């Protein structure tokens, strides 16, 4: 209840700040005021156009690695087990497999950016 | 003659001590630490900031500031309407009109300097044969309208009357060089 | 000896005269004049058809090796039929020398671009076209480089006025920066700063 | 009178350093690796 | 006078104090005058000590220091970045070029003063004006916007 | 009384953020042979209030191409997540005592990254798009490396709570056993907080202003407050995790004082680093965090799996 209360207090504080920031100062807006910024000239094309991504393979690898992190995260409770040999072997296997995948991608130039 | 800024001479070979030194340099960020130390030394130094407007940066008597029209010690205007300053002004910032005065003296009826057009080069004060037009050391004369920087003869004579105690001293300190 | 006169070395003049004879006899098809100034500078005035062969020969000849184009410019002399004199200053680092190659053009006869010889000629010829209107054949992208977009006229010409024909101001009715016919609060005062007495008898032209 | 001009002193000016001068500081790699490993071992114990 | 008039005057003083103690110029310059502007940014004069800090985007800028020759090709861009600044904005022309054209007044490609394009609050003369003179212009602008009476005029409406 | 506790946490954190802005100006000035603000107020201490008032009395921007909903949503989201990340820290007693404190920290940090991304996409500008994509790459690299670092450290600690970290460092700092991953965690906090050399989203010289290039006045103030509150936050988290302040049951004021001194030292180190170093290129940041930090982090994670097993120093569950 207390955490929910303080989250709501933060929400109310930030909403109050942005509300007073939008309703306190004098408004004077026209077309050139609200045109988008392109260092003084008109934009040649819209910014909603496709914008090429040179680290897409690294992003997919980040998805897989983040799930490897999710697998590795119950370790502070796993170290309390009776059969610590099995836990230690399984954790070693998991981290070694993750490292081998990273090494294979590094060898196959997947970490390098395209073009 | 010439020298190499990045070419390395021969090789240092490979050694365990050198390899360990390079490993420690890579791992422990030694050049980054000494850059931090340089910034720390600058932090503990004394800043070079003066307390403007209560302290002003140093200048010289040669300094070219706001224009002024001077006088003889009798009070007669030094300017004789010869238009040498107007002729030599590289920006054509000086406009001069003249006629004989009531006593027959050769004096200006219009001496305008467009300080928005002037380039503050001192050619007028070094072409004046009688030291009439000068660049006195005033530089804090910024205005709020464009018109106030369009000086006429009354403004320039008032500047000469205001700054004569300093302009005369600067010309006294400077005139043997020029 | 004399402290106010520039010292003069004749060895540079002799070397430049010999090299001018060399280039003139190598390329008699295009070379129209070869001169060496008293400032020890070599100028070779060529036909406009020989710009590409002359520049290529000067860049790639073993005895020339003028591999660096110092600059490319134009001079508007509007009293001859071909008013634009195109000037190429070139530098030979191998022989530590400089040469000047001149040719001519008018408003309606373009000359060949030398972008295939020197890559700096791209922007230099763009500047020449923008400022004088001398078109260049086979340029990769010829357009204006220094004037405003939509600027009419070539302002480095002699007959173009100093202040131009239009001036910009912000109009609040249209909320834009607009172009108007030029009006000056103070006209540029032209001066007649020419002495009526001859200064240099060595350059006295014969009477007409 | 005597010609007075902005001139160097008759004995000349002093030497002005211009070369690159880095201090060449820091301790050896073996010593700092030993310090780090010792800190690791003490912390582990 | 009325008690509410005094409160309005004090609120005007507070607003003007905030706006003059926090003046962020656009990171915008054109020439030698902008070189003197970064010599004002330099440790001797310390615009940051005065509270004056450059911001690159015009949206975070409060003042625009036109430091250099405003050409015809540059004038739409200058007007654009001025218009993209938010409303409490000021203009400091710097140098003879931005004031009235200067050494290029009679040129075909030079706007004869940036006041033909943007409304200039303060003109700083020189070619270049020293960093002392530009700092003087900044302090004069601070005094000018200290003199503003917006809430008092609104109350008297 | 709990609302009074909320106030006495939130308001001093905001004032410490504003004076962090002032102290950044002063420290950067004195490292740059100048003084920094000393006119506005006695020693410049009214300068942050002047800046805040100016920004909140300047009009905001609402561009025509801009998605208004996300444009409004992003800065308030950023400030709320900054204060939410501040809420569970123990000094030595947290306002909100959690079991999975560092998991809460990680989730809230990733949501702050989303605030940056939505600001950059909503402000329909190319520089904002550049800032958003650079934020994506940056958070990829530091997210994977920082997650493995924190996993190894808490494997040494034994639980996800932070009072447990206080009890762990009752006798000795974790800097001595875990100083390489302390260095990597410090670099990860720099990249998380978007501080130089890893800022790359408010790129001053490369971009114009990056993700907040279309933001003005109030929302820009919200973004700046969120960022500097995150700076103090991550340095406070670093000194709680690695440089354990002296904790005594009879008096917690000594812990609060030691925590304050170490957090101030780490924040000043952040300002020192910003003064000292030039900015990374954002592909080089990813290459660094994926080629140097990540293999060593995996090796040290395996080492900290093994270490309590062969030393019998398995930490307690509670
Ligand atoms: C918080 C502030 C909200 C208001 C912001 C604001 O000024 O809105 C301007 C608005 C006036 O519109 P306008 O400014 O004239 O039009 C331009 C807007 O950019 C036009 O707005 P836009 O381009 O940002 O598009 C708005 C759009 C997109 O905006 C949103 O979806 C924002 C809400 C996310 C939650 O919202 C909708 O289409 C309706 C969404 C209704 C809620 C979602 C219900 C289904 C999904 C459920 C899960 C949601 C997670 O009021
Ligand atoms: C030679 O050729 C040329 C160039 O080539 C070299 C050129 O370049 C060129 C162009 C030249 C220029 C444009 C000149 C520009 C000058 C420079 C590039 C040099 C200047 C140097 C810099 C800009 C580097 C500056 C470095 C620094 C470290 C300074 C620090 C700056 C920062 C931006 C960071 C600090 C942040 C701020 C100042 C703002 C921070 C404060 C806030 C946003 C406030 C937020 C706080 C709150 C909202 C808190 C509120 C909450 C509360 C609780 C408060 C309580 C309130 C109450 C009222 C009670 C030209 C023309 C040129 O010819
Ligand atoms: C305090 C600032 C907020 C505020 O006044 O908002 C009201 C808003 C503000 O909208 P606004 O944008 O017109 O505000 C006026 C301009 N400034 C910001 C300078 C004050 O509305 C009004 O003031 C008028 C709306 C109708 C009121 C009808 C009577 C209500 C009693
Ligand atoms: C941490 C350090 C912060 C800055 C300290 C002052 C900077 C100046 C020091 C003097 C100097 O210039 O030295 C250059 C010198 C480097 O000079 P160098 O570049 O010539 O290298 C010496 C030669 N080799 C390559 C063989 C090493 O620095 C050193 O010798 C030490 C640098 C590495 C050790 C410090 C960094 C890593 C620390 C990790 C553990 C954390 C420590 C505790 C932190 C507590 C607070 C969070
Ligand atoms: C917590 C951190 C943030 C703190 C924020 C600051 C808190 C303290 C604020 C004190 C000042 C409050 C009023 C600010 C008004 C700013 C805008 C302004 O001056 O508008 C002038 C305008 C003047 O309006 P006007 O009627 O003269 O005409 C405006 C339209 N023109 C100029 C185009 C003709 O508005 C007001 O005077 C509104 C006053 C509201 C007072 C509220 C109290
Ligand atoms: C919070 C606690 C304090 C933390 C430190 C805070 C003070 C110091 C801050 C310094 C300023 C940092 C600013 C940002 C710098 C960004 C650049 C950077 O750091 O790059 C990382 C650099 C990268 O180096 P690089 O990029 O130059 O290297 C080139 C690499 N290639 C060619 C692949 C590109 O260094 C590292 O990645 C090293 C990380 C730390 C490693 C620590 C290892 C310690 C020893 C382990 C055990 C060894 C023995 C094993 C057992 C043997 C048994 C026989
Ligand atoms: C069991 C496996 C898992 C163990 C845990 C560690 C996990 C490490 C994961 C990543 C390993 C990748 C290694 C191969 C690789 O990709 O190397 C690439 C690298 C050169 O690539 P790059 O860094 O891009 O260089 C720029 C261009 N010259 O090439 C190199 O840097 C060459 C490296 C040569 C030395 C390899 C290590 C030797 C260790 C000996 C230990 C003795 C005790
Ligand atoms: C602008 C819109 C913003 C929208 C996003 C808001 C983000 C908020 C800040 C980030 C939150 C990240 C996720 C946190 C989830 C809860 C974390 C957690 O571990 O909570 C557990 C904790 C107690 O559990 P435990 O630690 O096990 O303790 C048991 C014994 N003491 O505590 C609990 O069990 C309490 C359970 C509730 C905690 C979350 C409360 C959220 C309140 C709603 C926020 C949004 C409201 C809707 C939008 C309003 C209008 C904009
Ligand atoms: C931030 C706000 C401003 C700063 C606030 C704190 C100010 C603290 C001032 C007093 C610091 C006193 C340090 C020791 C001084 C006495 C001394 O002997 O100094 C010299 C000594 C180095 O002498 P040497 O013999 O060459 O050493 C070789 C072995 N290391 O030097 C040393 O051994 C130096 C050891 C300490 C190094 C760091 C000192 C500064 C710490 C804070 C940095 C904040 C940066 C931002
Ligand atoms: S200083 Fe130069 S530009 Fe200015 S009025 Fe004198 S001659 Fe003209
Ligand atoms: S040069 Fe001197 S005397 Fe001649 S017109 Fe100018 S100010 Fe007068
Ligand atoms: S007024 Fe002078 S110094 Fe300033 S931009 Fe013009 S030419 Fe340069």
């Amino acid at each position: 209840m207390n955490l929910y209360t303080v989250i709501f207090i933060n929400i109310l504080l930030s909403l109050t700040l942005i509300l007073v920031a939008f309703w306190l100062p004098q408004m004077n807006l026209y077309s050139e005021k609200a045109n988008p910024y392109e260092c003084g000239f008109d934009p040649t094309s819209s910014a909603r156009l496709p914008f090429s991504m040179k680290f897409f393979l690294v992003a997919i690898t980040f998805l897989l690695f983040d799930l490897e992190i999710a697998l590795l995260l119950p370790l502070p409770w796993a170290i309390q087990t009776i059969k610590t040999s099995t836990m230690m072997i399984m954790a070693f296997i998991l981290v070694t497999i993750l490292s081998l995948g990273l090494a294979y991608e590094w060898t196959q130039k997947g970490l390098e950016w395209t073009e | 003659t010439y020298k190499y800024v990045n070419k390395k001479e021969q090789e240092s070979e490979v050694d365990m001590k050198s390899a360990t030194d390079n490993a420690a340099r890579i791992l422990m960020w030694t050049e980054l630490i000494r850059g931090l130390g340089m910034t720390l030394s600058y932090l503990f130094r004394e800043p070079a900031t003066i307390n403007y407007p209560f302290e002003k940066g140093p200048l010289s008597p040669r300094f070219r500031g706001e224009h002024a029209l001077r006088r003889y010690p009798s009070g007669e205007e030094r300017c004789i309407a010869c238009k040498l300053c107007e002729a030599i002004c590289p920006a054509q910032a000086i406009t001069i009109e003249a006629e004989p005065r009531a006593d027959g003296s050769r004096r200006t009826t219009r001496y305008d300097i467009d300080m928005t057009k002037c380039i503050y080069c001192g050619f007028c004060q070094e072409a004046c044969p009688v030291d009439a037009i000068v660049e006195g050391p005033n530089f804090e004369f910024s205005t709020e309208t464009h018109e106030e920087l369009l000086y006429n003869k009354e403004k320039l004579l008032n500047n000469g009357d205001k700054w004569e105690a300093e302009i005369a001293a600067n010309i006294q300190a400077d005139y043997l060089y020029r | 000896k004399r402290p106010t006169v520039r010292p003069r070395s004749d060895v540079t003049h002799k070397q430049l005269s010999a090299f001018g004879e060399y280039v003139a006899e190598i390329l008699p098809k295009y070379v129209q004049q070869v001169q060496v100034s008293c400032l020890d500078e070599l100028e070779i005035c060529i036909h406009p058809d020989g710009v590409i062969p002359t520049l290529t020969f000067l860049r790639d000849h073993t005895n020339a090796q003028f591999k660096s184009l110092a600059d490319l410019t134009a001079v508007d002399v509007p009293t001859r039929q071909n008013r634009f004199e195109i000037v190429y200053n070139l530098l030979s680092l191998r022989f530590n020398s400089r040469i000047r190659v001149k040719t001519y053009a008018d408003e309606l006869t373009p000359i060949d671009s030398i972008v295939s010889v020197h890559i700096a000629a791209n922007w230099y010829e763009r500047e020449v076209w923008d400022m004088f209107g001398v078109f260049f054949f086979n340029h990769p992208d010829l357009r204006r480089i220094l004037t405003d977009y939509g600027f009419e006229g070539h302002p480095f010409r002699k007959d173009f006025p100093l202040t131009g024909y239009v001036e910009l101001r912000y109009d609040d009715e249209v909320k834009r920066v607009v172009a108007e016919p030029v009006e000056l609060a103070q006209e540029f005062r032209k001066f007649d700063l020419n002495s009526p007495w001859e200064a240099f008898p060595a350059y006295r032209q014969p009477p007409e | 009178s005597k010609v007075k001009q902005d001139m160097p002193p008759p004995g000349g000016y002093g030497p002005i350093d211009y070369k690159r001068n880095l201090p060449r500081r820091g301790l050896s790699g073996y010593s700092m690796f030993a310090v780090g490993i010792g800190a690791l071992i003490f912390g582990y114990w | 006078r009325s008690r509410a008039e005094y409160v309005v005057t004090k609120l005007d003083d507070l607003i003007n104090w905030a706006r003059r103690s926090s003046l962020w110029p656009m990171t915008f310059g054109l020439a030698c005058c902008a070189v003197e502007m970064m010599h004002m940014a330099a440790p001797r004069y310390d615009m940051d000590r005065f509270g004056v800090v450059f911001r690159a985007s015009p949206r975070q800028a409060d003042v625009m220091i036109v430091a250099g020759t405003l050409t015809n090709k540059m004038a739409p861009a200058l007007r654009k970045v001025y218009d993209q600044m938010p409303e409490p904005r000021y203009v400091v022309s710097m140098g003879s070029c931005a004031n009235g054209g200067g050494y290029y007044h009679y040129s075909y490609s030079v706007v004869r003063g940036c006041d033909r394009i943007v409304p200039v609050d303060i003109y700083v003369p020189g070619c270049p004006p020293t960093a002392e003179a530009l700092l003087y212009g900044i302090l004069q602008l601070q005094r000018k916007i200290k003199r503003e009476q917006k809430l008092k005029i609104w109350y008297r409406r | 009384m709990f609302f009074i506790n909320i106030l006495t946490l939130l308001v001093p954190i905001l004032i410490a953020m504003a004076f962090l802005t002032l102290v950044e100006r002063k420290i950067l000035g004195y490292m740059q042979l100048r003084k920094g603000p000393n006119i506005v107020g006695p020693y410049g201490i009214l300068q942050p209030f002047a800046d805040a008032m100016k920004l909140f009395m300047k009009e905001p921007m609402r561009p025509l191409t801009t998605s208004m909903s996300l444009f409004i949503i992003a800065p308030t989201l950023s400030l709320t997540l900054a204060l939410s990340l501040w809420v569970p820290l123990p000094m030595p007693h947290p306002l909100i005592n959690l079991n999975l404190g560092i998991l809460f920290i990680l989730a809230t940090s990733s949501l702050s990254v989303y605030s940056i991304l939505w600001s950059g996409w909503a402000s329909n500008s190319k520089y904002s798009l550049f800032g958003a994509l650079r934020a994506v790459a940056q958070t990829i690299s530091y997210e994977v490396t920082m997650a493995i670092i924190l996993l190894s450290v808490l494997l040494m600690n034994g639980s996800y709570s932070l009072q447990t970290l206080i009890t762990t460092q009752e006798h000795m700092w974790l800097l001595l056993p875990a100083w390489p991953m302390a260095m990597m965690w410090f670099i990860s906090t720099l990249a998380e907080t978007n501080r130089a050399p890893f800022d790359l989203t408010e790129g001053e010289s490369e971009l114009v202003s990056g993700f907040n290039v279309e933001y003005a006045a109030g929302p820009f103030a919200l973004f700046f407050m969120a960022e500097y509150t995150n700076i103090i936050l991550m340095n406070a988290l670093t000194t709680i995790i690695f440089l354990g302040p002296l904790y005594y049951i009879n008096l917690p004021e000594l812990y609060s004082t030691n925590f304050m001194m170490e957090a101030l030292l780490l924040s000043s180190t952040f300002l020192w680093i910003r003064a000292s170093y030039p900015r990374f290129r954002y592909d080089q940041l990813m290459h660094l965090l994926w080629k140097n930090f990540l293999p060593l982090t995996l090796a040290l994670c395996m080492w900290h799996i093994s270490l309590p097993i062969f030393t019998a120093g398995v930490p307690p569950y509670m």
